């Protein structure tokens, strides 16, 4: 269900990716209460949708990138993350590099990628 | 390894946001021209989802939960916005020619009412209206030939009457998070309201909460599971309130044993003041009953729990209010649209070392009130003729502790309250709002193409 | 076969939603400090699109069309919100020293006006103002030395004056659907308002509809194509209104043959009451004219249509109102800002079996009104000096039918109405709101890759 | 025009796909009237956009899927649908399976698909 | 070549839109129950970004900048919405029994105050209150036994008092564009406000602008860089205002050399009128000081600049106001919550061909004002006891030019103003709003696949 | 920075494509002031997002098309545009054909394209 795998491992929590993006939308004062909330609800959806878009993905759920993992980012092995760890605990670590990693995606990639495609599309 | 973005990951963190309300389908059908607020709200979910978050532990803090604050501000606004299109009684500040109850035989509660005759405006700006009404002592104050009187708010604020259409009757209200946000719900049986919960759930809406406004005693609320539960912000800080939640409910029976009269006095054009006519009955002070044995079973169970915090074998004392505004020195609540103020000396007057009829509280009824420590909107509640009786469940207490310690020797407890925020906390303790952030980025052995 | 999703498919279904308004570019230029409501609306589309939906048949129901209800609620709100910053006349409820018109020679309509002298407030809270005005009989009521009088609303509601800046003058208003929604428009010539339409269109906006408020006679509305058309919710239910739409318009000529005076009485500070000064002219009862021959041509065409529902060769009777509130017993409408109430006995008084000057209606003018059966906002319209004349097109009728049957023998019809919702239906009958859902999923022989 | 092919066949109505998605956006009380309406107008757009996204499409107009057609879904032949039928009449049939078919798209496909791509992208 | 769409291209064009405000973090901490408006605004950016647009030239027009208009309308609304929950003084229109200042020795400014005794309402609708206050001549007007007086607004509008909680004290306000829009900022030192800017920037917010309301002299504004700068809509149109911006600020020292008394008069219920008690001090006309030498240095620099527009060697004359409403014939402003009206004859009285103590302005204080040419909301500012002193920077002027030419011979200048829109322009001159359109389509040798 | 290359050449301004789309979102009266503005802010984002979507792109930044350049569109050589010109000056020219060119993208292409793919996907 909603936040079903929230406590499961990150590799297991990859199954509930469909549930989180699904319920992320849901379709005289005291009526404006819900208005201003559901306005922000849209804005929160589009923030991530734009980030997802301006990066190497723009398709939802999963995408890969050409950014190499900086191993000072608190490195653990592939079995020490997906099958040893939960996403919330994971967000409790890379929180510092979150703003840092995001930048490498939008500029260092898609601006590089789609311009790399410009000079190779001319023929 | 390469960075990989994942959308819709179960990530959240504590946040404060603007919530929305739900109130069944049944609370709208009540109608009567929008009783309470339910006119703009959306429906409660028929099949609300509560999902257990397997293997999830989350910290909660019931004392720093913005849901409480939002509810408080909402009900303030609600009261504010429901009294504005209603009748405005500002001309009702008029010299009141007022005598004691004439009485008869003999004396029990004497000055509880007055007979107050006043010059009043009709529909027209010319001819006055020399007419009268009944008023309680709590409503009216003397200022210095028979005695001369005025309304108790006249030097404080502005009066305007509750519209007889709407009705102050709590209904269950659910509070819900918008998209991108969620409510987490702690399900552990023994929980003080602050710390890590082992059984956490997520819901779209809270349970239905009746916004019952009262002091000293919590009425019709949720009870704690298996055992009476104690919740306090700082047990060694004598300035901090102590919230108690019961396991077993205690029936409380209250009555206004006076049939009354609704005398409609026209202060037009269009504005109709409902005066208090007379008394049909014997002249009787209202009262609330609790079962002595039942109250005693409760006190036995409450005391034992308190000793776990204050230590193993100490004297626990219950005493009456220390003083303060009327709102905090009585048990105040409403019944049949009427405002009761009840003497709780009979409730808080006992000493419990570690090892049957009715309790009657000498209540008093005030008609003019301005809660929430607001100064500048006064409200008048019109009399509701007939026998007024109500029965509620006492489900909790708001207590204070004396500061003169006696720190490891004995403890003394008194009813307290006054900050209505403490009422909301007792139901919302198991909820907190968090925001969702479906992005997350992770290393793996996958890389994209050229 | 495999499921295939298609986006932007022509799918819709009946729905109710919140509409928006349009009112040309010309209706804003009128200005005069926001006449009617047009201050926040967006412009009408210069080149509105109406698209015929080829080979499309759709069911409509003019009696269950939420557009009607939305318009009703909007114009209520509009009236409500346009009278609030305006002058408030609550002190105008004052003992009125009032005599009949002095008259002269001789007697025709006697008590249509009064001379009412009253003590009134100036700018200041000290010195009164002993001054007078003119008032109609419909405005003022007696209550028991010369006769004593008061305003007819004083026991009902609260008075506050229409601001002389704005102007009650219908303008065309279009109603439009937001994105994701559409308005369907039925174009069949003969259509009773309920059932399947063969020529359906979609539009962004309705045609421009003047929100003309009137009873008994529909004015300046749309006419039915080629033939007079009859619309009713249940022809055999004597409690249901019958709406008639004409093919040929009938000119109606009304006049207030009295030059008047605007006497500004200052009830400050800042609030200026416009009193009725005097009469410049002979003292004349207003009236409305219809061409007898034209009215007779209409009645001939209306009767024949009614027989198709009530059967082939039956007697059709027209008679006057059966009784009820003033709003429904007269033809009421407004002209030059003034409210006319017209006796329609001369209009509804004829018997038609299956095989020329002026009709004059003895109208009466009331100044104090509260439409829409609202109790608690009263409104006063100030006198508009000068000769008041207006000419309108009678474009429809609101009728009722007697219940004492005579069920296959004869039928009797009387003017009716009172529910203003019926007025809106007569223009909106060809429209309904639907919501669009651009998703659809369909089988085909296409499948995606691995 | 707008709802032009609404009465034409489903195969013919596939031409007006461009007109419907186009006009689906269009760019003191009594101003809030249009506000709350145009807010919902956005929300209605994003509901379908998200559904379209979380399914095997996310590009607008047309997409295919790997879900086999359950022939109890009121089966008709390919000439009995596209060239014999209108979309509204079609929506008057599968309305029951609409909520049912939609579910097979979001979970049974993209959660299956993009995870099937995860273990085949590692090399 | 083939069309190629590019998203996020640096395209913009002039547009008008709805802006939002920012006001630091410090302007909220001030509190005092929401001083000015800052209660709903968002915080200013701590690190505002101003980005130079390299090699960009853009046309600006400070006279047709909708930011100015939005600010104007906002501050109007702000004033309107901040005086509504406050005390309403409508009963204060009462016959005023009023004498001159008794004076003593001898005569300097005589009738600047009155002693006004009036019958007033208490908390109650019965017994009056015979009590008094002090009032300025600008506040009160006579109408014809000692002389009889009334408030100057009583025939104009409706009075209601500024709530003593809030405070009219400009704070810096930044104006900001929402997403999809941007503010362009011209950075050229010499710029008249209209034409192409060579150093253009984009910002999220304007600089912090104090909404200082004043006439004739601009106070606490921005100064022009290196040189005094002149800005005018049409230099040859004698009907157009001329805005002057200084390079060097001129200190202005004002004082109300009277200790006062706040006498709280209760006009209940709940409404408390603050009367003016008495004078503690000598009876002294307020005044504003400017340094003669400093003022003279300024005038020297201002005149030379004017000759570049009016030609090389002409006579420049400064003279006092030509007449008109009090708002434009004095330098008006506020200090310590009090409204000063200052005679500027001593400031504008000089003749400058091409080749030291204090200037004292005989100010007058009015308490009742209604700015923005609004008729129908009056406002009363209660006395602020104590010595009132303030010091401001004169940073600009609003001037007019005589039309009787003398067209190439001499020019005469007088203080002017009255349209407060001109005040906002002097700060907003370097800003304009534009909308962004991230689409653009361009030819290249790339084409897509089959 | 924001509008950094706004004055640079169109070929150079192609580098700042990432900055413009990024800051294009940014995440009792007088609060509604910001509300109605940020509502329109969303609507302005979705207008272009939909146009971008219904055309041959739907991925942000750059896309190509199968529409041939009509040389009456004020033709200049590839060095007379990207390296000789600024985008604002460029928008000061094709402003006439903007509404004209946009139409060829939504209908003449994607309706043609994805239907061309329909009859070739059946096998
Ligand atoms: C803790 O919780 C308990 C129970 O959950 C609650 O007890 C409830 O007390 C309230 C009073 O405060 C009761 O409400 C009133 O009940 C009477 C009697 O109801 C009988 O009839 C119904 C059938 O309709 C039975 O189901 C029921 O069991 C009783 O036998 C009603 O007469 C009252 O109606 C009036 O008030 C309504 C709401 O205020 C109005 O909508 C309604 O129109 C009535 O108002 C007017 O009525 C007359 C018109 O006929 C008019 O002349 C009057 O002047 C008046 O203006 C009202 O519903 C409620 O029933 C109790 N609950 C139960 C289960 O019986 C405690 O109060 C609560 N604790 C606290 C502190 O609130
Ligand atoms: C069905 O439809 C018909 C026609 O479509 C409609 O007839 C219209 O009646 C209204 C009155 O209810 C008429 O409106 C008034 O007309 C007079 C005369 O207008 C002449 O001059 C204009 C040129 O301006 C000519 O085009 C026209 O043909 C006439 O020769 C005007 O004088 C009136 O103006 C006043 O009212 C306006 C709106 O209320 C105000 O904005 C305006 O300021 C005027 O108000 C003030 O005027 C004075 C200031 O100078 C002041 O002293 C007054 O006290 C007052 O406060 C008004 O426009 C309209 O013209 C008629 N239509 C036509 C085509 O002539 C029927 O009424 C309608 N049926 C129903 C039931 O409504
Ligand atoms: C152009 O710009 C200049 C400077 O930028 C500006 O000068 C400022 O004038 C205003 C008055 O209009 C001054 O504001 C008042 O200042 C006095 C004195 O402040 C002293 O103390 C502070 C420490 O707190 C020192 O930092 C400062 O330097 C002074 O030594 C204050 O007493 C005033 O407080 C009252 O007003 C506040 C806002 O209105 C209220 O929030 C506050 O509660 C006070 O109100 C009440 O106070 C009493 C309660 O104790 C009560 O009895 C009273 O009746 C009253 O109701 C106020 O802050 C400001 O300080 C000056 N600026 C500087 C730097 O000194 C010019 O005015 C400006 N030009 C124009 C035209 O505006
Ligand atoms: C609440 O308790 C009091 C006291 O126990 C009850 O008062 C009794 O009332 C009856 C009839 O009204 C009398 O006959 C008794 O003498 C009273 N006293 C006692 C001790 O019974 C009162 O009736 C109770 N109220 C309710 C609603 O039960
Ligand atoms: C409406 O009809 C009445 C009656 O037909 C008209 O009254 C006539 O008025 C004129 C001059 O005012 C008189 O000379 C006639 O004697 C009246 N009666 C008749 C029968 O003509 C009235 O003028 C008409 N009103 C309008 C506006 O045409
Ligand atoms: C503003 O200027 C006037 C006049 O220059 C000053 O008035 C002087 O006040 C002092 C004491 O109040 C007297 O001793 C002087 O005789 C006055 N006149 C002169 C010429 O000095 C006034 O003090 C100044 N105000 C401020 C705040 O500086
Ligand atoms: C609680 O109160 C005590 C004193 O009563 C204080 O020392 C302590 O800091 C407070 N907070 C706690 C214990 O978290
Ligand atoms: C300025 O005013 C002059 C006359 O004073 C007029 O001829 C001219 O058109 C106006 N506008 C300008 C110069 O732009």
């Amino acid at each position: 269900g909603f936040l079903g795998a929230a406590g499961s491992t990150m590799g297991a929590a990859s199954m509930t990716l469909t549930v989180q993006a699904r319920n992320l939308l849901s379709g005289t004062v005291w009526g404006i209460k819900q208005l201003q909330a559901r306005v922000l609800a849209v804005e929160r959806y589009l923030r991530d949708q734009q980030l997802l878009g301006i990066w190497g993905c723009s398709g939802k759920l999963i995408c890969c990138t050409n950014v190499p993992w900086n191993s000072s980012w608190s490195n653990r092995n592939l079995s020490e993350i997906w099958d040893n760890m939960t996403w919330l605990q994971w967000d409790k670590e890379i929180s510092n590099y979150t703003q840092i990693i995001y930048g490498l995606l939008e500029e260092s990639q898609n601006q590089q990628e789609k311009n790399e495609q410009d000079l190779l599309a001319l023929d | 390894l390469w960075v990989t973005v994942y959308y819709g990951v179960p990530v959240w963190k504590d946040a404060e946001t603007t919530l929305f309300c739900a109130s069944d389908a049944k609370a709208y059908e009540t109608e009567k021209h929008n009783v309470w607020a339910t006119h703009a709200c959306v429906p409660t979910d028929p099949n609300p989802q509560e999902i257990h978050l397997e293997n999830v532990t989350e910290e909660f803090n019931m004392w720093k939960n913005n849901m409480v604050e939002q509810m408080h501000t909402d009900i303030i606004s609600l009261w504010d916005q429901s009294l504005k299109p209603c009748v405005k009684l500002t001309p009702l500040c008029v010299t009141l020619q007022c005598t004691n109850v004439t009485n008869n035989i003999t004396d029990d509660m004497r000055g509880e009412l007055k007979n107050c005759s006043f010059n009043m405006t009709t529909e027209l700006r010319d001819k006055k209206q020399k007419v009268y009404s009944l008023f309680y002592r709590l409503d009216v104050v003397q200022i210095n030939s028979n005695k001369e009187y005025r309304l108790i708010n006249c030097n404080t604020s502005a009066i305007t009457q509750a519209c007889p259409k709407v009705s102050f009757e709590p209904i269950p209200i659910h509070y819900c998070a918008p998209a991108g946000f969620a409510i987490l719900k702690c399900k552990d049986k023994k929980f003080n309201g602050t710390g890590p919960c082992p059984s956490v759930s997520t819901v779209q809406c809270t349970h239905g909460i009746k916004p019952v406004v009262s002091t000293q005693l919590l009425l019709n609320g949720s009870l704690a599971e298996e055992e009476v539960m104690i919740r306090s912000e700082n047990i060694t800080n004598n300035a901090k309130n102590i919230l108690v939640q019961f396991n077993t409910p205690v029936q409380i029976n209250c009555t206004r044993p006076n049939n009354n009269t609704r005398k409609s006095i026209r202060i037009g054009p269009g504005q109709a003041f409902y005066a208090t006519g007379d008394i049909i009955g014997d002249i009787r002070q209202a009262h609330c009953n609790v079962s002595k044995a039942t109250w005693n079973e409760t006190l036995g169970k409450v005391v034992k729990q308190l000793r776990k915090h204050f230590g193993n074998n100490t004297i626990i004392r219950f005493a009456n209010s220390s003083g303060g505004d009327l709102e905090v020195t009585t048990h105040s609540f409403n019944c049949g649209g009427e405002f009761f103020y009840c003497n709780t000396s009979g409730l808080f007057n006992s000493t419990w070392i570690s090892n049957n009829d009715s309790i009657t509280l000498p209540c008093r009824i005030k008609q003019i009130i301005n809660m929430w420590q607001r100064i500048g909107q006064a409200m008048y509640a019109p009399p509701i003729q007939g026998v007024i009786r109500c029965v509620s469940n006492i489900t909790g207490l708001i207590l204070t502790r004396d500061g003169g310690s006696t720190n490891s020797t004995t403890e003394t407890f008194r009813p307290g309250g006054g900050d209505m925020r403490d009422n909301w906390r007792s139901e919302l303790y198991k909820y907190k709002v968090v925001k969702i952030e479906p992005l997350g980025v992770a290393p793996t052995r996958c890389k994209r193409r050229v």
